[PDB]
RNA sequence: AGUAAACUGAGAGGCUUAGUUGAACAGGGCCCUGAAGCGCGUCGUCAAGUCGUAAAGUGUACUGGAAAGUGCACUU
């Protein structure tokens, strides 16, 4: 690395340095005039103050990238975006007036939800002894299970069944799916749950 | 109303005792009464007892010690005898004393063997490497691995059974408590061969609990080690009995301890 | 981590240099030296190898299911 140890991760948070110095605890007090000793690295290309920034969103867009091309990662992804509010546009004005409450038609809701719905509980980890890999069953991290929901979407946006329909339309329609908990997305968290219980034999190993 | 008859069965040093004083939370048939559910725990020798106990049993609990290398890796042949018998009844497998192995991962290679291979009927396939007296019961529900001394997830066993119920003297606890501190303190035999007489046993002008015990032993070795250096192993005892007796008749106690010879 | 991946230029004529865009993961334990601690441990045989191999005790009495056991008395 360039940086050396000395050198601290910024905070981009813009609220946290205009919360007033009467709510600062002696502990957050103390926390705040020790960064102002330290030396702090520059702030990458990416994260910044706006108040539209969404760190789940630029994640799944860092997932989806191949070979540094951000620019058509990012059109993808607001592409899907837009692709999802039209079709609850659409949907929400062919409603009767007691289907229309109940449509959402903000697509970050409707992202969050779904990735939500699709984040697994437990997994399995393969162990070492005897020459023989062992599959215990896990209680994933929430890093872990996060990771999981967009890896699964993401892959199964780039199956090679769905011929010359586009990356945004394929997503879309797979969010919408998985928001609704419908779509090979949840079956493929279901395989996994029953997967793991199948196996509970080694259920308490609890040292992965 | 839910009801569990639930029996220990496992070596004699297994730490069937201690099991059972963990889930009932008191050093003590058990019963254990939870909301509408009722567990019945019946503690039964090591290895007639464990027979008849089986007789009445739902469910039975099969303690095996991973820490004794000698018989870890089997099941005695009067535990399987005993299982093969009363096969009907469902039975579950108890590791105990985790937390005194090194290597930890050992215990997946016990399970198979344990095991046979195979749990609630469902075989454990496990990936295969690069390409007569039974050992042991391929019959158990469910495995669990604890370590009863330090009560690690002793709490998911008793939810467990919790689970699969189906509807439907004073101065003999001083001596208990005193029998214990002896057998904490003292090497090898002497504390089996001390007879304890309550000298006094009253109620004192403030209170408090007057208590004057006498240790009675036939040796002069042995009163050697129950006084200890300068006193202060006999000292020692005191004090710690008389601090759990504390806790049991919630009072004030005087416990003094005297040491002599059987003539 | 300016790492992987993708894309350009310059050279000496498969090898040396200059750039652009730019990720994901980041948790458990060891082998081995390092830092110390405790314990243990202090082999036998036929004629020597041109041989083989890695509560506990002391007495005494009886012992016909004796690779030592039991009984009585003592010691720590
Ligand atoms: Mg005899
Ligand atoms: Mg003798």
């Amino acid at each position: 690395s360039r940086y050396s140890p000395e050198f601290k991760d910024p905070l981009i948070d813009k609220e946290y340095y205009r919360k007033p110095v009467e709510e600062l605890t002696e502990e957050e007090k103390y926390v705040r005039e020790l960064k102002k000793t330290q030396l702090i690295k520059a702030a990458p290309a990416g994260k910044t103050s706006s108040v539209f920034e969404d760190p789940v969103i630029s994640k799944f867009t860092n997932m989806m990238m191949i070979g540094g091309n951000k620019v058509l990662a990012r059109s993808l992804m607001i592409q899907t975006l837009e692709a999802v509010k039209r079709k609850q546009f659409e949907k929400y004005h062919a409603a009767s007036a007691e289907e229309q409450a109940t449509i959402e038609r903000n697509p970050y809701t409707i992202f969050h939800q779904a990735l939500k719905n699709c984040e697994p509980m437990i997994g399995l980890v393969p162990i070492l002894k005897g020459g023989r890999f062992y599959q215990v069953p896990v209680p994933l991290p929430d890093r872990r299970r996060r990771f999981l929901a967009m890896k699964w979407m993401i892959t199964e946006c780039r199956d090679k069944k769905h011929q010359r329909t586009l990356m945004p339309e394929k997503l879309s329609h797979k969010l919408l799916e998985a928001f609704h908990n419908q779509g090979p997305v949840i079956k493929r968290k279901h395989d996994l749950h029953k997967m793991a219980e199948a196996n509970r034999a080694l259920a308490h190993y609890r040292w992965w | 109303s839910r009801v569990l008859r639930v029996v220990l069965l496992g070596a004699p040093n297994a730490g069937k005792s201690t099991l059972s004083n963990q889930l009932l939370g008191r050093k003590v048939l058990g019963v254990i009464t939870e909301k509408e559910t009722q567990v019945i725990l019946l503690d039964t020798p090591g290895i007639e007892d464990p027979w008849k106990s089986m007789e009445s049993a739902d469910l039975v609990v099969v303690l095996v010690d991973v820490s004794d290398k000698w018989t870890r890796n089997q099941l005695s042949p009067q535990l399987l005898r005993c299982l093969t018998k009363y096969s009907q009844i469902p039975s579950v497998l108890v590791m105990n004393k985790v937390d005194c192995l090194k290597q930890k991962s050992v215990l997946l290679e016990l399970t198979a063997a344990l095991t046979e291979g195979v749990v609630n009927g469902k075989k454990l396939k496990m990936r295969q490497a690069f390409h007569p007296q039974r050992i042991g019961w391929p019959h158990f529900k469910e495995i669990f691995m604890l370590s009863a001394l330090s009560q690690e997830d002793v709490k998911t066993l008793k939810q467990y059974l919790l689970t699969q119920a189906q509807p439907g003297t004073p101065e003999e606890i001083c001596a208990n408590i005193i029998r214990e501190k002896l057998l904490e303190h003292l090497p090898q035999e002497v504390p089996y061969n001390v007879q304890q007489k309550t000298a006094v046993w009253e109620e004192g002008p403030g209170g408090e609990l007057v208590i004057q015990q006498k240790l009675l032993v036939p040796k002069e070795s042995y009163v050697k080690l129950l006084i200890g250096p300068k006193g202060h192993v006999i000292s020692q005892i005191a004090q710690e009995a008389g601090h759990d007796l504390m806790d049991i008749f919630l009072c004030d106690v005087d416990i003094r301890l005297s040491v002599k010879l059987l003539k």
